[PDB]
């Protein structure tokens, strides 16, 4: 869904959005090679899939090639000032992407602002939308944009003849918040299941050695387990086929 | 790399004179906005043509050449006495904020 | 945009110029400004920027070393210099604007600068 | 008439919690800061979720972050009030809120209101694993007794539960008079 988008947001309004009870497989998309870089930024591109968060932050907006390179934790330059400031400690892996064949447009794709001018950078992930008029000189424009007042945006039109250091390059950061229980964690896999010999099992949570027989023993649709008189473990539900 | 220019071209006064403002594609190719300059000797460094369809307020009209790719070039249609000066370029590279400007062009108009 | 300089002169290698920019007709403060100067004979060589958010560039031969600042209000507007050599002889001009976006139009009225 | 429908959970219920609404087609829940009424009444975000004749009991325990929510919709014919007997709950969901909850409420009967303690039971799986039976061992000296032998049938004789002391009454603390400050500048 953000990925792919259809519908992308411009940067003087960038987004955010937090994902929870997921499962994020974050190397089915870092093998995906349709990518200009997965800068990681706290963590490795690999070695993600065993990382348990609260909550990931997509956010999806679009640069220019050099603002790429803007794009960094605690970073001086245009879109990290007055558009998207990164904290210096920020986890995630920015992910960024042209976008010259796919939103540019003949003419120009004159739907994205960034943030011209304002009197000073945010905070970190501070999302400013407010439009109003730059004030400077020694007076309130009310308006009518004189000297020194000027607006707070400014049009890309992307046009598809310019140079990688102005083509469009859809760009979706993430980030990982650590609270409270983690709700997203990358997939685990599965082996193959081996009956009738002497092995080191691991179920979802336990682990042990034996000798696992399909059984007749009946759980109750919930139960995960059985025990012993002596509570040692004596049957466990296959998660994959119960 | 720089907007390196035949620093000398001339032309008869009425007609017109082309300077021209060369560099890489890395920049002249790349941008949106393009800005042209002229010294009369002494003077402060003025800017001719931002954003090449535009120029300032009230700067006169004869201005506005173009940029024909990889290569600017300054079109003034009716050399008159007092278009004699020095001109200039100026861009803006492809790293760290970092503006460009010209070789030097040294508009000699035939007196 | 009455801006005048002041603090030119000549330098040995060591010493430090502080130019001073007036910033009368134009807010420096929740604004922005860049420094220039040019070689007699030449095109312009950008020196320096100021963002509204303190953010500073320099080019080549200047970054490490020179280091503009100016005050809270738009009295002043400074240029500090250090490790000077006998290449860096150029008169000075001020250039009301910020980078290439939002282009140099007004300027100020030049200091004469001389690095030998 | 399925009119208990809703809860609201928290601490301040008011800006600053959790729900499980079911509006008559579609279980929902929301952990979303939400503003209810103060006279919450069904007419005729880190979460989400969507979709007398019955007895629809519940248990809602929220330990360590999680918010488990036992349940079992017995059924019965009565009239009056709680029907004697026995079912255990078997648990249905498990939230990983992680919210302090110290106030609750509820949405629209009867509906009454339990609060566990620290109890220590002593269940009765039968063949199947579903509890038949417990004795709460804390009730009375015949179920001390059950609990430790860790049988349901006690056998004549005389067994040795507990082991009783007097609580002390009063706290005297003794310390010699002395109002001078210690010289410890
Ligand atoms: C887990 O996924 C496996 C994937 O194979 C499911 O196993 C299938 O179950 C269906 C039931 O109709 C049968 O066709 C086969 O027994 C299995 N293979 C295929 C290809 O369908 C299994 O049901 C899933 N179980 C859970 C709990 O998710
Ligand atoms: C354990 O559960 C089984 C059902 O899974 C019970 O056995 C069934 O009981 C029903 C009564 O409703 C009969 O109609 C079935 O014929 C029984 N089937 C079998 C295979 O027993 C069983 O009674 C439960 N255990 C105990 C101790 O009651
Ligand atoms: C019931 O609640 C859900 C929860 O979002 C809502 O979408 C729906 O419109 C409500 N009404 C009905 C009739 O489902
Ligand atoms: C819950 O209580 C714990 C007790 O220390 C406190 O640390 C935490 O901030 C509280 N959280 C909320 C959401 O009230
Ligand atoms: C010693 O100095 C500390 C700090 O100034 C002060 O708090 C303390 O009261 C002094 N000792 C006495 C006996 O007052």
């Amino acid at each position: 869904e953000v990925f792919n988008a259809t519908r992308f947001a411009s940067v003087y309004a960038w987004n955010r959005k937090r994902i929870s009870n997921c499962v994020a497989d974050y190397s089915v998309l870092y093998n995906s090679a349709s990518f200009s870089t997965f800068k990681c930024y706290g963590v490795s591109p690999t070695k993600l899939n065993d990382l348990c968060f609260t909550n990931v932050y997509a956010d999806s907006f679009v640069i220019r090639g050099d603002e790429v390179r803007q794009i960094a934790p605690g970073q001086t330059g245009k879109i990290a000032d007055y558009n998207y400031k990164l904290p210096d400690d920020f986890t995630g892996c920015v992910i960024a992407w042209n976008s010259n064949n796919l939103d540019s447009k003949v003419g120009g794709n004159y739907n994205y602002l960034y943030r011209l001018f304002r009197k000073s950078n945010l905070k970190p992930f501070e999302r400013d939308i407010s439009t109003e008029i730059y004030q400077a000189g020694s007076t309130p424009c009310n308006g009518v944009e004189g000297f020194n007042c000027y607006f707070p945006l400014q049009s890309y039109g992307f046009q598809p003849t310019n140079g990688v250091g102005y083509q469009p390059y859809r760009v979706v950061v993430l980030s990982f918040e650590l609270l409270a229980p983690a709700t997203v964690c990358g997939p685990k896999k599965s082996t193959n299941l081996v009956k009738n010999k002497c092995v080191n099992f691991n179920f979802n949570g336990l682990t042990g050695t034996g000798v696992l027989t399909e059984s007749n023993k009946k759980f109750l649709p919930f139960q995960q387990f059985g025990r012993d008189i002596a509570d040692t473990t004596d049957a466990v539900r296959d998660p994959q086929t119960l | 790399s720089a907007l390196t220019q035949p620093p000398s071209a001339s032309g008869s006064p009425g007609q017109s004179v082309t300077i021209s403002c060369t560099g890489t594609s890395s920049d002249v190719g790349g941008y949106k906005y393009v800005s042209w300059y002229q010294q009369h000797p002494g003077k402060a460094p003025k800017l001719m043509i931002y954003e090449v369809s535009k120029r300032p307020s009230g700067v006169p009209d004869r201005f506005s050449g173009s940029k024909s790719g990889n290569t600017a070039s300054l079109t003034v249609s009716g050399l008159q006495a007092e278009d004699e000066a020095d001109y200039y370029c100026s861009s803006y590279e492809g790293s760290n904020n970092f503006v460009v400007f010209g070789g030097g062009t040294k508009l000699t108009v035939l007196g | 945009v009455q801006l005048v300089e002041s603090g030119g002169g000549l330098i040995q290698p060591g010493g430090s110029l502080r130019l001073s920019c007036a910033a009368s007709g134009f807010t420096v403060s929740s604004n922005y400004m860049s420094w220039v100067r040019q070689a007699p004979g030449k095109g312009l060589e950008w020196v320096s920027v100021i963002y509204s958010g303190g953010s500073t560039y320099y080019a080549d031969s200047v970054k490490g070393r020179f280091t503009i600042s100016r005050d809270n209000s738009k009295n002043t507007l400074y240029l500090q210099m250090n490790s000077l050599r006998a290449e860096d002889t150029a008169v000075y001009y001020c250039a009301r604007g910020e980078g290439w976006e939002l282009p140099y139009d007004y300027w100020g009225q030049g200091t004469l600068v001389t690095v030998s | 008439s399925n009119i208990i429908r809703g809860w609201i959970f928290g601490t301040t219920l008011d800006s600053k919690s959790l729900l499980i609404v079911n509006n008559a087609t579609n279980v929902v829940i929301k952990v979303c800061e939400f503003q209810f009424c103060n006279d919450p009444f069904l007419g005729v975000c880190t979460f989400e979720y969507v979709s007398f004749k019955n007895l629809r009991e519940f248990v809602f325990k929220n330990i360590d972050g999680y918010f488990k929510i036992y349940s079992k919709h017995t059924p019965i014919n009565l009239v009056r009030d709680l029907p004697q007997g026995f079912s255990a709950l078997e648990p249905l969901v498990d939230l990983p809120i992680g919210i302090n909850i110290t106030r609750f409420q509820t949405l629209l009967a009867a509906y009454y209101v339990g609060y566990l303690q620290p109890r220590t039971f002593l269940l009765k799986y039968n063949e199947n694993g579903t509890i038949t039976d417990a004795v709460d061992c804390a009730l009375d000296p015949l179920s001390e007794t059950k609990c430790t032998l860790k049988s349901f049938t006690v056998e004549k004789g005389i067994y040795q539960t507990s082991n009783f002391r007097v609580q002390p009454t009063e706290s005297i603390v003794r310390f010699p008079n002395i109002t001078n400050l210690c010289p410890f500048g």
